[PDB]
């Protein structure tokens, strides 16, 4: 099989004795990318002010969040230092080498600055066809308000400011597409219902005003236990993080 | 019945969340958004494989490296003892040994092999590496190569065939053979070796432990009815003994979005009234045979750079950020190197600062991988106060004045190995 | 063996009957320095004001903390009464008698005055070559912002103002050096990657302003269970704590 | 199925953290920053020993104490009954029996033995102590010594050979023997004995329970073809029966940073116009044969000290904090002691306050371990209103006026045993 084809081997020395993927020297093993994809990373983070929400905030949504195992399309700007120099996390880098998947994701919503209550819904039959989130007053009514019968969780910030949920796989097909394009008209159906786990909506439930500094919502994510990165195609070409901010100014 | 329960309360410590770092060998409490409240997992079948994230199966797949031509008619290079190809040995490949795509004002795209991609996710690495060499030949071509693994060496500064034979090496015969693999050893003074490329501002970076070099033993022979050039395509994969230690900030990012915002505090430009600029010549700089940026045709009208911050490394060269210009330059092959710039029209991508007293001037360089190397080397020569006469061959030549810029040109500090 | 060589013994009385290292009189034993090194002590403590942080605080780091089993180089001044008269803790005193080590450390970050969220990362491949911490706006971008894929913990101060983490040993060699010098150019490699456990970064995640009194961060540390003080070389010369503040003014 | 769970809630008590004091015989919940979420511990091999922190193995190692010379030609000292060497017995050694390094304006560095270092970490101590004595002799030298352990005595004020023989003691013969160990007993009215040196401001300090003394039984003999001086190097280690009870504030700190900031509230100096100062003489003070600090050459121009706070102990002497001066002084050997200062140039490190009515004057002392002792003893004599004529031999002599100070001189209160 050509991908691993090694003809006419010329090997001067014997192989190097094993450490069981680090288990001999350190106390743990490192043999599967799936394990690393289960270590949380930043999915999206933003600040929301009263001006971003509807004039009359009738317990409306704060964030409409599309759920992709390969993460969102990052926007590196002066306001987002992480995406600019850290770029994409490990999970989007891992995901890029595989075509398909079939599992769920585990999220962690951290809301700071708000004394009210937060509601979270999962819309598996309504996933976005764009790789960017929708904020506040730009969210359509169909999603801006709590829908019935969807799997949900409602949490008071007074008890805990961190929400922990696991989003399931509810798709009509065999696989979900990894690394999908937002420019897709020839296969809209694939992009619409065979790509994302369904939008996750994060809203507020109370009359408390938002501080002038605003509230900050940080969504971390990771792969669930039933998740699988399925068919290994090539890796795409990469960029180097050390080529964002140069070492010509070692401290900056 | 309503019996009291005076059992002593237990001390407990409240924390907002469960582990953020753990990814294996533990349970994770969570609120599953399902109708079934038990331990639930999506259904499967043979239609849907198991996860193919086993590292060894990934890094075992060969990735392509920068190919090169092997010309049988080159009576200068095609001789015994000649170094055809060489580089440091480490899982991430050297950037200049990998296929690239550059974009003005954006980041470079690198075609990294699977072993290189995976390694950039972890801090340490160790084991043998399989270097497969593919030759574009037919049964007429013949040669013998000596490829060597030099432990504890990072460059070819002291490297000759007659020294390379004194390390672990193999001798390959190209007699009706097109593929062979050189599984190189792992020879280190320690058990794990730190990755070379790390994070922003060279965070956690280091160097490679060893060197691989291909020498000409018996030169390539062809005939008159057969191509005189034989291309060589190097490929790389992990040996069966390869391992990766410790999760760290990925050295890499995806190429879906190659945009980048360089730090505003490091940006430099030309003083007001000293722009727009164009590429030209003036007498007090190698008798006006070399290229510099001018702001006018009267002489001693050489564009001056604004205030250059003191935190900028002395050996650093510069890269253009905003709009730029095209200019026609050339550079003749430099002794002891394969460094030359053919005469053509190139975009301005790099610059090196030439200081003359309280005035600072900028020297233009082409937006090309070789232009990046020559610019860096020149900046280093200015750093060691090298003779003005010895830096001369590393500076692009003056051919003709080029177009002017729309306005000022912005530059950002960079530095390479 | 000369270090314990005792020739021509002259002993007037028999030995003193044992108490099993205090277990007879008190309820516990005292036979190993390793046990004492597992009792927490102050590692570093400081106050941070808005003026110490970046003008625009984009969830940037508050403290860049180097991790040394033998502790930091102390600075005794009028603002730091502890280091001035208590000097170095027991752990730096214990560490001084040994050349090497191979284990992890256990930390405890206490953050007071902040109502926001705190993030903590461990950078094992990026340990500092200096024995002093870096604060706020002086922290380089590569560390000032949350990096991906590193072992981390994110904690809301609303639930608990004390963070408990254990930092592992992730070094490429056999030993880590104890009592290492900051003036080291002949062996930079040893000092860079074979000395410290890797920097620990403590940052803030939220838009909440810092009070005019500032926030205070207190990091305590101790030896982990897998830790070992390895090769006993000499003790260095010591200073006496009773020679800081004199008893000439018994109350002061 | 969704059965209700009406099981009564339990009372629990929230606390922010786990134990801070516990270091053994318990688990500690914590968030491990690893990828493996189980009970994980770093790997090991024979290349990496086990922790060598077992106390008995540490305090068993001998440490060196202050050596001393034993001169066979000293017809005064080298006689039967003479006390060669003596000190209190306790695990921390007395400060004046340990090798020192002093630094102007900084803290003194002490070379403490392993048994001394470890003991400073704990509150109590008990057991036998091994005192090894090493002699610089060859087969010509001969003597006999009587070393004794005197329980319940802290000084040699009532100590004679003919009394020392009435306690536990040993008699050593130096006949072609260079090393011997005197394992002294532990004789106390209680089971644990409190450490001597504690914390800042003598926090939790106490005294030693017993005394060790070396007497000359048969004086040292040498010959003409052989060195007449025999050096004796005392060393100390814990006996097999030695134990340490209770963790407390370390009596010690590292010497990596010997800086110290003395309390500003205790600092004293000279009144304005009464500085710069120099060391000199005046008539009303032992006919101008002793050293005092003057501010001018007109007489009755003796530097006056500023306000001295009432919280300063009466028996306390002083130490210079900032800049200082050098001065030439001397002191002849005092009867019944080995106290003498040879004529030389010394830096000014210590001072004792001499009161004359509403005016307070300062007497200079050399920055030397013996100068520290003589200064302290003098301050004590002034405290008991000792005769002015009897304090005279404890004051440095006047030789010649010394250089002046740059400006005022600052002093800080200190006190010794």
């Amino acid at each position: 099989m050509e991908r691993t084809f090694t003809p006419n081997v010329m090997q001067p020395t014997p192989l190097l004795p094993t450490t069981n993927d680090g288990r001999v020297t350190f106390g743990e093993a490192f043999n599967d990318l799936k394990d690393l994809a289960r270590r949380y990373q930043l999915y999206w983070e933003g600040t929301i002010l009263e001006g971003n929400l509807r004039a009359i905030r009738r317990n409306s949504a704060l964030v409409q969040l599309p759920l992709y195992p390969h993460g969102l399309r990052i926007q590196p700007d002066v306001n987002n230092p992480i995406w600019n120099i850290m770029r994409d996390g490990h999970i989007p880098v891992i995901s890029s080498g595989f075509r398909y998947f079939r599992g769920g994701l585990r999220l962690r919503i951290v809301v700071e600055g708000l004394n009210s209550c937060v509601w979270v819904q999962h819309h598996p039959d309504r996933p976005s066809i764009f790789s960017r989130p929708i904020i506040g007053r730009y969210i359509a009514a169909k999603d801006a308000y709590r829908n019935h019968a969807y799997a949900a969780y409602v949490q008071n910030m007074s008890v805990n400011r961190t929400i922990e949920v696991e989003v399931p796989f509810y798709q009509p097909g065999l696989y979900g597409m990894l690394n999908a394009s937002d420019n897709n008209t020839a296969n809209s159906f694939d992009r619409l219902r065979f790509t994302g786990l369904g939008d996750l909506l994060i809203g507020i439930e109370g009359e408390q005003p938002i501080p002038k500094e605003g509230i900050e919502i940080s969504v971390y994510y990771s792969i669930a236990d039933d998740f699988s990165f399925n068919i290994f195609c090539g890796f795409p070409p990469m960029v180097y993080c050390d080529e964002t901010y140069s070492a010509a100014t070692p401290d900056l | 019945d309503n019996p009291p329960d005076p059992t002593p309360a237990k001390f407990f410590v409240p924390i907002p969340s469960h582990s953020w770092a753990h990814g294996t060998n533990t349970s994770e409490p969570t609120n599953t958004l399902r109708l079934d409240g038990g331990v639930v997992g999506v259904g499967r079948s043979d239609d849907i494989g198991t996860s193919d994230t086993a590292i060894s199966g990934i890094i075992g797949v060969y990735g392509l490296l920068k190919p090169f031509d092997w010309n049988a008619n080159d009576t200068g290079r095609n001789v015994g003892g000649h170094l055809l190809w060489s580089m440091p040995v480490h899982p991430q490949v050297d950037k200049d040994q990998v296929i690239q795509v550059m974009t003005q004002s954006k980041l470079t795209q690198y075609y990294l092999p699977p072993i290189s991609v995976v390694s950039s996710l972890y801090a340490y690495t160790r084991g043998s590496i399989k270097y497969k060499f593919l030759f574009g030949n037919n049964p007429r071509h013949n040669a013998r190569l000596l490829v060597a693994y030099i432990p504890g060496i990072s460059s070819d500064n002291r490297l000759t065939l007659e020294r390379a034979r004194n390390s672990a090496h193999v001798v390959f015969s190209l007699n009706e053979v097109s593929e062979f693999v050189f599984t190189v050893p792992y020879i280190t003074d320690t058990m794990w070796w730190p990755r070379k490329y790390g994070g922003p501002q060279a965070a956690g970076e280091f160097v490679a432990p060893s060197y691989i070099c291909m020498f000409i033993l018996n030169p390539l022979v062809a005939m008159e009815s057969v191509p005189s050039i034989v291309t060589i395509v190097p490929m790389i994969a992990a040996g069966d003994d390869f391992e990766v230690a410790v999760p760290a900030q990925p050295a890499v990012g995806l190429s879906r979005n190659i945009d980048v915002i360089y730090p505003k505090d490091s940006i430099i430009s030309f003083k007001s009234g000293y722009f727009p600029v164009y590429v030209g010549s003036w007498h007090s700089f190698f008798d006006s045979t070399k290229a510099i940026l001018r702001y006018g045709a009267v002489s001693d009208h050489i564009a001056q750079l604004g205030n250059i911050p003191a935190n900028v490394n002395r050996k650093a060269f510069w890269i253009v950020v905003g709009d730029t210009i095209k200019f026609k330059t050339k550079l003749d092959k430099i002794n002891g190197t394969e460094w030359f710039i053919p005469e053509g029209e190139y975009t301005l991508g790099y610059g090196v600062v030439w200081r003359d007293g309280a005035y600072a001037y900028m020297v233009p360089y082409p937006l090309t991988p070789l232009g990046e190397k020559i610019a860096q080397y020149t900046a280093s020569l200015l750093a060691s106060n090298t003779a003005i006469s010895q830096i001369r061959p590393y500076i692009p030549d003056y051919i003709v004045d080029s177009a002017a810029s729309k306005d000022n040109i912005l530059w950002s500090p960079i530095e390479d190995r």
